[PDB]
């Protein structure tokens, strides 16, 4: 739901850095817009001015999200553009959303998208990868239910044994996660603990 | 015990200002720093750091009662931080 997020994260190349320094040094060593130009601007623009869209620039908006969501974007995206250009309108005081604005949201919102869209905090990988550990249980549960009768299994030690047997080396919480995905699909019944295949 | 707390007023009352090549000396030491933070102990070199160097800066100026801070003030307080890096390590 944010509409903008912005990685400060840099790292140094000693460019600029220097330049901080001096400046920042450069209050000690000696003594644009005014902020209450800025307040009255930000006052007379956000009651007194009232931008409109043009039926022209909507072309523009849905060509650049075919271009988005081709590329990865939702529609949060393109009402974040409406509402970015609709407020460059009410920053030039023009009334009117031009062409221009588009593309500055626009660009504005695909160097925030630079940093199938993957939010849940879930990649695609590890949404792969839990159906396989979801295979892999399943194989290690026929291979218990062909070595023994009982399907019930201790979690530390079946855990131990898929992680050594199946694939390289994963989370313990990923395993169990899996497993508590094939509770909502009801097909591996747990108790507490134990876990007993069908 | 008597001594030191008219020694320190005095200390506080001088308030030293700081010359220019001074400070691109201490410019380049914050960008020898900053390459040190490239290079276990993850604190690195902040601005913030920048100013607590100044800070040590001027105490020492306020010791010697003097009107400028000497160079090797400066690389004794970057010594100084040093230390504190072989803390960090030790």
């Amino acid at each position: 739901r944010f509409d903008l997020v912005y990685l400060v994260l840099d790292k140094v190349d000693e460019k600029n850095d220097r330049e901080l320094a001096k400046h920042l040094t450069n209050l000690y060593l000696e003594d644009v817009l005014p902020v209450e130009f800025l307040t009255m601007y930000i006052s007379y623009a956000k009651e007194h001015i009232h931008p409109i869209i043009t039926e022209a620039a909507k072309t523009e908006l849905v060509r650049a999200y075919v271009g988005m969501r081709k590329m990865t974007a939702t529609t949060r995206q393109l009402e974040s553009m409406i509402r970015l250009a609709e407020a460059h309108a009410k920053m030039k005081l023009k009334n009117v959303v031009e062409l221009e604005d588009v593309q500055e949201a626009v660009r504005l919102i695909r160097s925030a998208i630079k940093d199938k869209i993957d939010m849940n905090l879930v990649q695609t990988g590890k949404s792969v990868i839990q159906r396989k550990l979801q295979e892999d249980l399943s194989r290690e549960i026929m291979n218990v239910l062909k070595d023994q009768a009982s399907d019930s299994m201790s979690f530390n030690e079946l855990i131990k044994q898929i992680n050594e047997h199946s694939q390289d080396r994963v989370e313990s919480s990923d395993i169990q996660e899996a497993l508590s995905r094939l509770q909502q699909e009801d097909k591996v019944i747990v108790l507490g603990g134990v876990r007993r295949s069908v | 015990p008597s001594k030191m707390r008219e020694y320190i007023a005095y200390a506080k009352t001088k308030r030293p200002v700081m010359s220019e090549a001074v400070n691109d000396y201490v410019v380049q030491a914050y960008i020898r720093l900053r390459q040190d933070s490239k290079r276990f102990s993850f604190g690195q070199a902040t601005p913030r750091t920048l100013l607590g160097i100044i800070r040590l800066s001027q105490a020492l100026a306020k010791l010697r009662l003097a009107d400028m801070v000497d160079i090797d003030d400066v690389e004794e307080a970057l010594r100084l931080v040093r230390v504190s890096k072989e803390s960090l390590y030790q």
